[PDB]
RNA sequence: ACAAUCUUCUCACAUGAGGUGUUGAACGAAAAUUUAAAUUUAGUUUGAAAUCGAUUGGUGAAAACGGUUUUACCACUUUGU
RNA sequence: AUUGGAUAUGCCAUAUAAAGCGCUUUCGAAGAGUCGAGUUGCAGCUCUAAAUGGGUGGUCAUCUAA
RNA sequence: UCAGUAACGUGAAGCGGGAAAAGCUCAAAUUUGAAAUCUGGCAACAUUUCUUUUGUUGUCCGAGUUGUAAUUUCAA
């Protein structure tokens, strides 16, 4: 074996053989396969505009202004998913977010360990999904840590009230005692 | 190893937390874009940015590259439809002549011989 | 055993369920009430 | 080293059929069937709507023949749809055959328009289509018409000896056009995946369309072969 | 392709479209410079390239073969047919069993090219089309470079103007109008 | 592919004629019909909510051997051109 | 000949912007194995904080470290 | 200078008098009506203590939402 692989299987197992505190225990019990395929289907409309094609619409916005036309008077308030850890902590404290999504593999685990406790207190329905990179693909990033819907348009409000009800009923309604007991030690 | 003492986060807080009022810059066009538009708009008047139609039509005169500049500043064996020298096969009519399917394998073998067979 | 699954998407038939439940095992009886 | 090249090719033949036989019995997710019961309900509604109080057709005129191709299919289709597919000779998708335009044909052209795309055939395109994909059902076997001797042997009763004479009886569709198509097995216009994106897209076929393509049908034929 | 699959594998369709137009393509200029020094020597080795240009120009579209390059195979052979007809370079012609073998002579070098009949061909399933698409690309440059030379030698346009309406009507060399440049 | 074809008018003439299409469940009125049964059938209600309560007339399309089983909106223009 | 900050003047600028100070029925985030105590030669070892708190000086004054 | 003074042979410091005086920058509050940020590759335009220097603009990756800019540093 190489010099590093025999570490790469051992830190896999020392997360199992030790006593995981109940704060960290919930970060391995995770939203399932099925209900984690509709959340990202709703989000794949509300992606942030790719930075290359936000400029593309900006040169198409700045060419008519150079002639006399405009669209700022008729520009409706935009929509997208809201990301970034520091922007989503303030979206929960202000009770603006409605669905917080926590990655299950943030490397320093303290970055997100207060979020399932903050979402329980502020009444923001939450779920812990796999693969921080899977969130990163949503927002044109390498690794995202968290996302949040704060406002979908009137088109998907009826869809969102249904998909949250799948999030509480599978993550929050279940997983209710494994978050209240220690983990690991297998 | 006790259970999880959620003595505080047991309930739900109903209010928001930060009390400073909502700023006015969340209810109007993004003034950072409006500054960004004016940088692009100015750039058109100085003619450094080709515009959106110019984004399209200057791609279309390209991708036509077929030798636009000058770089230089065995035979048949008398075989035909009615060959009487020997009696391949003799074909009475050109319309009755079939298609010799071995030419694809023969020409590829000759092409592969110049690159793989030695000389 | 018997089951009474509710909140199905409208139009779902026993032909749809028996095609799916047979992947879980034997499907003796099925009744889509109307 | 042709012996080792053939043996490795023989080793390549065995691995291709093994994975084709091993990849079997894929489980059906609960999403597929409920949509199938809906897409079939959509086709049932599309059939009765186009039949009841809709007994009129568009029939793009100025063409004695038309080009109709089933660009796709319906999983567990209706019994009337499949029999019509058996009637229209497009039993398999991506099959190529030109049919004479008629009022009865337009009824069939409006019957499977949800599952097939119609249009008009070009003059020189059909001249190359027969030259490229002319594969008649020779003794029931879809053999290519590589020589006019066999064309004169089978279509001698129809007074057709050459492909040009067959095309002249097809473009200017005569009485032998129906018999020539009866003896000819339909062609297969499988869409060609050229670029690197064509092999990656999820169940895409270079973006075919549905309806009366018209000149675009000739453009589709232009990319067909 | 390991940037496109990164784009296609992350669902971003637009960067998957923006990079295939700027798909990096090498140029075939300096690789025909050194291997064929003289145009007469290039005329001497123009038989197999033009024959291959006349070979794949009549078959159906293959996966490894280029559909757009088929039009290049149609345009290059027609230009070779139009320029030779304009210069009356063809001297000997035989209608053999394989087809019509045309023996011409342009710029001093006598060249023989074999052309087959337009028959209902089928895939041989044994010729490496991957190796054929590469070899045809090596023959696509010489067909155009000679057309860049022959049309300049004859005063015509390189490439000549092609009438699409006559091409859609299958006029052959009449479509590619050999207008004097 | 949990993507998909439900009608953002038509036709005539300028006046017409058309435009077939809607969860479930609970609730409950008083009248008319139609042929005792059915039909129309106020007002309700509610999370695309549900825990036995199925009614049973007619039309035929394929396998099968004239019976037989299979359709999960086959409806009276009545299940495969 | 290289170079300084200026003075006047020419052309550009992009300003849909930025800044000073009133006025507030509103808010006002502040640095830890550090502070601190015990203890060996400001370092070592053991232990380990708080928010009108914490530090240094006479209940007050004065400061705002890591 | 306080001063060989307080304090304990060692030995300051405050005040006062001079010289010189210039202040400030981050972390911690959401840009969320839009990562507005930056390195790099290529190409044009300059420019020089300088053909040797130093930049601007266009363009393509890349860094960056585990936080790059604007804003603020308690005097507020």
């Amino acid at each position: 074996w190489p010099e590093y692989i025999r570490l790469q299987r051992r830190r896999k197992i020392l997360n199992l053989r030790l006593k995981v505190p109940p704060a960290i225990a919930q970060f391995q019990k995770t939203l399932d396969k099925n209900t984690a395929t509709q959340v990202f289907k709703l989000l794949n409309k509300y992606r942030p505009e790719t930075a290359a094609e936000k400029k593309q619409r900006l040169v198409a916005e700045a060419e008519a202004v150079a002639n006399g036309k405009s669209a700022q008077d008729v520009s409706k308030k935009p929509y997208n998913v809201k990301y970034g850890l520091n922007h989503v902590v303030a979206l929960i404290e202000a009770k603006k977010a409605k669905l917080v999504l926590i990655a299950s593999d943030v490397d320093p685990i303290e970055l997100v360990v207060f979020l399932p406790a903050l979402c329980k207190k502020m009444g923001v329905p939450y779920a812990i999904v796999k693969n921080k990179a899977r969130l990163g693909t949503v927002i044109h990033q390498k690794t995202a840590a968290v996302l949040a819907v704060t406002e979908v348009r009137e088109e998907d409000k009826n869809e969102l009230a249904s998909i949250v009800s799948a999030v509480d009923a599978n993550f929050s309604a279940k997983y209710d005692e494994s978050r209240r007991k220690w983990g690991g030690g297998i | 190893y006790p259970d999880y003492d959620d003595f505080f986060t047991n309930t739900v807080r109903e209010t928001p937390l930060s009390s400073a009022p909502e700023p006015k810059r969340r209810f109007a066009p993004s003034k950072h874009e409006q500054k960004r538009i004016l940088q692009l708009a100015y750039a058109i008047r100085k003619g450094r940015i080709l515009t959106s139609e110019q984004r399209a039509e200057r791609e279309r005169e390209s991708q036509s590259n077929y030798a636009d500049h000058d770089l230089w500043a065995p035979p048949s064996h008398e075989e035909s439809y009615n060959p009487p020298e020997e009696y391949p096969k003799k074909y009475k009519s050109l319309r009755v002549v079939p298609a010799y399917s071995n030419l694809i394998k023969e020409k590829f073998e000759r092409c592969l011989d110049l690159y793989l067979a030695p000389r | 055993g018997v089951l009474y699954v509710g909140r199905l998407p409208h139009g779902f038939y026993e032909k749809q369920m028996r095609m799916y439940f047979s992947q879980f095992g034997p499907v003796l009886r099925l009744r889509m009430s109307r | 080293n042709e012996r080792t090249r053939k043996e490795r090719v023989e080793q390549a033949i065995a691995k291709k059929e093994a994975q084709k036989k091993n990849r079997k019995e894929t489980f059906k997710r609960a999403e597929t069937f409920i949509n199938n019961y809906r897409q079939r309900e959509r086709e049932r509604i599309r059939l009765n709507r186009s039949a009841k109080n809709k007994g009129d057709i568009f029939v793009p005129d100025e063409t004695k023949l038309l080009f109709v191709i089933r660009i796709a299919g319906v999983k567990n289709m209706p019994p009337k749809i499949r029999k019509v597919l058996r009637l229209l000779r497009l039993s398999r998708i991506n099959n190529a055959v030109f049919v004479r335009n008629n009022k009865a044909v337009a009824q069939m052209l409006r019957i499977v328009e949800p599952y097939v795309m119609y249009g008009i055939p070009n003059l020189h395109s059909v001249r190359e289509l027969i030259y490229k994909r002319g594969f008649g059902k020779i003794n029931g076997q879809r053999i290519a018409l590589s020589d006019n001797a066999l064309i004169e042997e089978a279509l001698g009763k129809y007074d057709v000896i050459s492909i040009e004479d067959i095309i002249h009886e097809i473009y200017n569709v005569g009485s032998h056009f129906k018999e020539v198509t009866k003896f000819l097995w339909p062609f297969t216009l499988t869409p060609v995946k050229h670029s690197l994106m064509e092999k990656k897209v999820k169940h895409f076929n270079e973006g075919r369309k549905a309806g009366y393509c018209g000149e675009e049908i000739n453009e589709l034929i232009k990319k067909q072969v | 392709a390991r940037k496109l699959s990164k784009a296609l594998g992350k669902g971003e369709l637009e960067t998957a479209k923006r990079l295939e137009a700027r798909k990096p393509t090498y140029s075939l200029d300096h690789i025909i410079k050194e291997r064929y020094p003289t145009f007469h020597d290039a005329l001497k080795d123009i038989d197999d390239a033009l024959s291959m240009l006349f070979l794949f120009s009549t078959m159906p579209v293959t996966d490894k073969i280029g559909a757009a390059t088929v039009a290049n195979c149609e345009r290059l052979c027609a230009e070779f047919q139009h320029y030779v007809i304009r210069s009356n370079s063809l001297r000997k012609a035989f209608l053999s069993i394989k087809g019509i073998y045309y023996q011409a002579e342009i710029f001093g070098e006598q060249i023989t090219w074999i052309v087959p009949y337009k028959f209902a061909q089928s895939v041989p399933t044994d010729v490496d089309f991957r190796i054929m698409h590469t070899f045809l690309e090596f023959y696509q440059a010489l067909m155009g470079f000679v057309n860049f030379k022959l049309y300049n030698t004859l005063g015509l346009r390189y490439p000549p103007k092609i009438d699409v309406a006559k091409s859609e009507s299958a006029a052959g060399l009449a479509a590619y109008e050999l207008e004097e440049s």
